[PDB]
RNA sequence: AACCAGAAAGCCACGGCUAACUACGUGCCAGCAGCCGCGGUAAUACGUAGGUGGCAAGCGUUGUCCGGAUUUAUUGGGCGUAAAGCGAGCGCAGGCGGUUUCUUAAGUCUGAUGUGAAAGCCCCCGGCUCAACCGGGGAGGGUCAUUGGAAACUGGGAGAC
RNA sequence: AGUUGGUGAGGUAACGGCUCACCAAGGCCACGAUGCAUAGCCGACCUGAGAGGGUGAUCGGCCACACUGGGACUGAGACA
């Protein structure tokens, strides 16, 4: 640890794959003419090991390397899980 | 050409002091063309302004083209106001010096004694019309052969002397002295067209 | 509207036109192309040439010439002054200009810019039309 | 559907002043006691008391008249409704009429003036001015 | 192959240069890292103006000037102060 | 508010109107003036007549602006803050200036202004362009323009802790 | 450095907008025009005459882009009759939301740090006998990136009326 | 439909469906995917009060092309 990453946060989705989660991070923008707060969403592709997480839970995951066929953060830690 | 007429068919439609009373009339106010035994309607706001600036521009003689330069540079202040600021910075010309101070008798003198390079200032040789002079600095007269009798032929007729530059005889000294206002230089009246025919220009 | 109204909306425009539709060449070579080409004048070669007549409220017989082009299009035209240097096939340069009285027209020629020559005695406006001065 | 109370509050002090009698009744909660008190100290309410039993408010408003039946609260109006939210930085917080007006701004400390603010070099939400 | 050199910046007549440290497959007048001080051809002598923290922390990089502009560099002894202080190691 | 016609006075003539009622027969016509008047020290007003005639119009115009005096206040000879006066189409934007900077306004508004004594402002015409509802506009708005004494001295507060 | 003002001035319009004229032969034809519009003994729109009127080796014409245009109006527009409330209802998704306690801090503001190449448009100062050329500084190039704080308002969680 | 994931091997200056062999059917989309048409991108330039609108030719930076389309070799570096 010489040079920092970046980490973020969101929730799960969908994981049917073997040792593969989904992730949205979400947060709200301006429009650049008119002014409200419009929301959007995007869905990226994180490595996990052995099927920690579940639908719903609130996780966080770290900048990698390229690690497969675009599927390529790290799960940290299961935070906030329901049923 | 930076003169195209006698100055005397041109000043008659104009017929004004040209400026600080340096009177030179004998018949001008008198229309002029053949148009002149007959009478003439009224005068568009227009034209008012437009024979303001024409009555500015064969006062001297120059260009539109330095006009908006120095007209621009009047608000480096940023205290104060444009137009007045501007009729200060527009008499502190090389021409200017010579004229509204006592270094020779007329603007002409001035220009085309400036237009070959016959004068020197500060220590060599000179020759541009439109200098920027600024507070301390000795304007002379090409002092190499300044003493010949026409420069102080010029120098005793003197226009005025005013607190805004101050002369000396021996050495033609120009040195400016303090700070004017409009009612000092060029008492007091012809700014109002000319600032209205360049503001949607 | 309101607001979010306006942003699923794109608040469009109202894309103008142009005056003279013939001087943006729609290409004829090699494979027939279209424009790059805003042009300020094009050239032709003229298939007839005769007079019509004017609308209200005017009664004259102005003279027009029907001239193709380069561009493969034909557009009528008109030709001005008093004695034409620009006659039946020939070369003949178009400026872009509207005639008012004459219906279905919209450009006139220039007369003095090629081939052509031009002015005889307007001494004071004499840009127009060709011909060098008469020095004296 | 009462969508929005602040601007209930800003039109019931508009046609209050409008047809020109004296008292006000309002529906209340803690920001338009705030802003009550905002105005008080800055004068163009003449004074307020305050009556609760258990629901919202009300908030008594005594208006202000001039000495010659003229109105001292001439025009009133939101900046950041409901649906366009308006955020002003620290170094763009307006100064209307020439500083003649005021403006309502909910700080990050809580709900001040502008010159308040430029004192401070904070932002904020604008809620509304007043001049 | 960093090699600090001239950079010609003139009018049409009267040139202006500056020295400057570029890689030397870049062009004449084309990108570089840095502009270490500059010189004027005319008016001899023109001044070779510096923080000179870069050109003796420079060629201790590692670099090779020119034949202007080392055979007026050496007008500071820049180097020969360096490698008579490598005996410091 | 009595207006007392014992100061200066100064005129400019907006613009004519040539207008006919057409009777039985031929057509009468009318001229009919529109001539704003001020001292140019913060007492300006206007006025309208009709007539026969060009000079009799004008002192039928001039004879009735004599009796609308306005007081446009000033600061630094300059507008205190913005006015928008809004007259049956007369949107008519106003906002001070820099001290020096002329005045940008047009032909029915510049008449105005200049007869009152402002030499630093802006304007803009927003809307309608026919010379009377202008200047009715432009007297509209500038009647609703406010004064820094007046505001200090209308609350229970005084001046200088407002600027 | 010996002698000259000699070697050495140009171009389009004048019925209104449009400041910038008067008069002569031309005769609903020949013609002109950016818009409004002119032509049958008048064209103050063809030629002539002096003028008049404009920038400083130029001056008119064609073509293209921005302004004036609040004539896509976020700043900054509207819908009784002028263009413009669907013939009317039920409702998925979406937009927006009563009062209050605690709490997170996504949005929020702010301190510090890193960068926003060189040349440009700026400003100050020098030289180029004044245009152009270079020099050192600064807002100028972020909705930026990391690190530290506030919980007033909207999101989020636990509750309360 | 090598499309998305796993296992193993090969290969590359190295990670990786980049390529193979096997197993499971995954992935992207109204927050506009896929399809048709136009266009090199930027410092910047013109214009405007400003928000903006238009353009990417002189000079500087990057990418891409060598009559048209393929393919390798030498070489640290080219698919020249």
């Amino acid at each position: 640890e010489r040079n920092q990453r970046k980490v973020y946060q969101g929730r799960v989705v969908s994981d049917k794959m073997d040792k593969t989660i989904t992730v949205v991070v979400e947060t709200k923008k301006n429009h650049p003419i008119y002014g409200k707060r419009m929301k959007y969403s995007k869905k990226y592709k994180a490595h996990d090991e052995n099927n920690t997480a579940k639908v719903g839970d609130i996780v966080k995951i770290m900048e990698t390397r390229p690690l497969s066929a675009t599927k390529r953060f790290r799960l940290l830690e299961v935070v906030e899980e329901a049923v | 050409s930076r003169y195209t007429g006698p100055s005397w068919k041109v000043s008659r439609r104009l017929g004004i002091s040209l400026s600080g009373t340096g009177k030179e009339l004998a018949r001008r106010p008198y229309k002029p063309g053949q148009h002149g035994p007959n009478s003439r309607g009224k005068v568009s706001e227009y034209g008012m302004q437009l024979t303001e600036k024409q009555k500015l521009r064969h006062m001297y003689g120059m260009n539109e083209r330095q006009f908006r330069t120095l007209f621009i540079k009047a608000s480096k202040i940023k205290e104060g106001k444009h137009g007045v600021n501007f009729m200060v910075l527009l008499e502190q010309r090389l021409d200017n010096v010579v004229y509204r101070l006592g270094l020779a008798t007329t603007r002409r003198q001035a220009r085309q004694l400036v237009n070959h390079g016959h004068i020197t200032v500060d220590g060599k040789r000179v020759d541009i019309p439109s200098y920027h002079v600024e507070v301390g600095q000795v304007i002379g007269v090409r002092e190499k052969s300044q003493n010949i009798s026409t420069i102080k032929e010029a120098v005793e007729a003197t226009v005025g002397r005013p607190a805004f530059v101050s002369f000396d005889t021996e050495k033609l000294e120009g040195s400016f002295t303090r700070l004017p206002e409009r009612d000092e230089l060029y008492p007091e009246i012809d700014e109002a067209l000319v600032v209205e025919y360049y503001n949607q220009k | 509207p309101t607001i979010n109204q306006l942003v699923r909306k794109p608040r469009k425009s109202k894309v103008e036109k142009s005056d003279s539709p013939a001087l943006n060449k729609g290409y004829n070579s090699f494979k027939k192309t279209q424009t790059n080409v805003n042009s300020p004048q094009k050239r032709g070669v003229c298939t007839r040439v005769g007079t019509m007549t004017p609308k209200k409220p005017n009664s004259a017989l102005r003279k027009y010439a029907r001239v193709r082009l380069s561009n493969l299009i034909e557009v009528t035209a008109y030709i001005p002054g008093i004695g034409h240097n620009l006659q039946e096939h020939s070369v003949v340069l178009l400026r872009g200009g509207r005639v008012k009285d004459l219906p279905g027209v919209r450009y006139h020629i220039v007369r003095g810019a090629l081939d052509t020559a031009g002015v005889n005695d307007r001494k004071q406006s004499r840009s127009k039309y060709g011909t060098k001065r008469p020095k004296a | 559907v009462m969508t929005d109370p602040i601007a209930d509050f800003l039109t019931r002090i508009r046609n209050a002043n409008m047809v020109k009698h004296e008292t006000l009744e309002v529906p209340a909660s803690k920001i338009k006691r705030d802003i009550a008190e905002i105005l008080k100290r800055e004068g163009f309410i003449r004074d307020v008391e305050y009556i609760e039993d258990d629901k919202q408010g009300v908030i008594r408003v005594f208006l202000k008249y001039g000495k010659n039946e003229e109105r001292v609260i001439t025009n009133l109006k939101r900046i950041s409704k409901p649906g366009l939210r308006a955020y002003v930085k620290a170094d763009e917080v307006p100064k209307v009429l020439n500083g003649l007006g005021i403006a309502i701004i909910s700080t990050s400390e809580g709900v001040i003036t502008d010159k308040e603010a430029r004192a401070k070099n904070i932002g904020g939400e604008v809620i509304a001015y007043v001049w | 192959a960093v090699k600090i050199r001239l950079k010609r910046m003139g009018s049409k007549k009267s040139p202006f240069y500056r020295i400057v440290v570029a890689d030397s497959r870049s062009p004449r007048d084309g990108r570089f890292i840095e502009t270490v001080g500059t010189y004027n051809p005319l008016k001899d002598p023109a001044e070779v103006v510096l923080k000179e923290d870069l050109v003796l922390d420079w060629l201790s990089k590692g670099a090779q000037p020119s034949d202007t502009v080392r055979n007026i560099l050496s007008k500071e002894g820049v180097m020969k102060k360096h490698h008579e202080a490598k005996n410091v190691k | 508010y009595i207006d007392p016609k014992h100061l200066e006075l100064e005129d400019r003539v907006v613009a004519i109107n040539r207008v006919t009622k057409v009777v039985k027969g031929g057509r009468r016509l009318r001229f009919a003036a529109l001539v704003v008047v001020g001292d140019k020290n913060g007492h300006v007003g206007f006025g309208t007549g009709k007539a026969q005639e060009v000079p009799e119009a004008i002192r039928k115009a001039i004879e009735d602006a004599k009796k609308n005096l306005v007081e446009v206040p000033m600061v630094g000879s300059t507008i205190p803050h913005e006015v928008i006066g809004v007259f049956g189409g007369g949107r008519i934007l106003m906002k001070p200036a820099v001290e020096g900077s002329g005045v940008a306004a047009g032909g029915p508004v510049r008449a105005v202004l200049e007869l009152a004594g402002v030499a630093d402002i802006t304007s803009k015409s927003l809307g309608s362009n026919t010379p009377i509802n202008v200047v009715r506009a432009t007297v509209e708005g500038l009647k609703q323009l406010k004064r820094a004494e007046e505001v200090a001295a209308l609350r229970g507060k005084s001046v200088e802790e407002i600027i």
